[PDB]
């Protein structure tokens, strides 16, 4: 969610 | 916290709605992997919380947290793991000589990272493929912490009751997707049709190639009532023992  | 300066964000690694992904360096000797939040997406203090308990949790199946940086953006420093998410790994090159044994060993590590979480009372709330890392040697951890509608659990989904047990059934959801080597789940079906369709009783069904046993396991993580899902710790022993208790009679195939 931060990088999928 | 650290020093902002001391890291280093060379390479993208990728980019989320709240923020991105970069590996980078730490005082120049230390190679890590660099999460951004995007500013606006999460208040700062509030996020300031959740992330204590990131510090709090030491395993060597979860991504391990290095450091943080307080101020906006903000950045949360990691261990980097070369071979990026599970799902990518699938889908990549390797899904094609991953056999049964190799998923089946990831799986392990998965629930063992799991089991942990289970014992230290915590809850992931996001448990795909996508939030798998993968390392050197077949090394997976499990990351990013707490929509995926298809790894979610029907009293999650519906009346948001986010248990271990939630986890478990997003767990063998998991497990299809590395005998599928990355598919997505509910192949054919939109999140409403399959939202519809589990509270029916619908559950998918047996992944070419993949035996009945795993299977079975797959359907325990996914019975309408949580308290009968396994534990982790049940699957993390039950997947390490597969190919001697449950399949040794186990033959290689086209793909698992």
């Amino acid at each position: 969610x931060a990088x999928a | 916290e650290i020093p902002r300066e001391s890291l280093r964000l060379e390479v993208k690694l990728g980019q989320g709605c709240f923020g991105e992904v970069w590996m980078g360096t730490w005082n120049g000797t230390t190679r890590v992997a660099i999460k951004t939040l995007k500013p606006g997406t999460m208040s700062p203090e509030a996020f300031l919380q959740e992330a204590q308990v990131m510090k709090k949790l030491r395993h060597e199946k979860l991504v391990q947290l290095y450091a943080v940086v307080s101020e906006e953006p903000i950045y949360i420093v990691t261990e980097y793991m070369s071979k990026g998410s599970l799902l990518d790994f699938l889908k990549g090159e390797m899904g094609k000589y991953l056999r049964l044994p190799q998923l089946v060993d990831m799986a392990a590590q998965i629930a063992s990272g799991m089991a942990y979480v289970e014992r230290m009372n915590y809850v992931h709330r996001d448990l795909r493929a996508a939030n798998i890392l993968v390392g050197e040697n077949l090394v997976c951890k499990v990351a990013d912490f707490g929509f995926p509608i298809k790894w979610t659990a029907p009293e999650a989904a519906l009346y948001g009751r986010f248990t271990i047990k939630s986890d478990v059934w997003s767990f063998g959801i998991l497990l299809t997707e590395l005998t599928t080597k990355g598919r997505v789940p509910y192949p054919g079906m939109v999140n409403r049709e399959v939202l519809d369709q589990v509270e029916r009783g619908y559950r998918m069904p047996c992944p070419p190639e993949c035996p009945e046993s795993l299977h079975d396991l797959m359907c325990q993580c996914w019975r309408k009532d949580p308290e009968e899902r396994p534990t982790f710790e049940y699957l993390q022993a039950f997947l390490e023992d597969y190919f001697t208790s449950t399949e040794p009679q186990y033959q290689p195939g086209e793909n698992l």
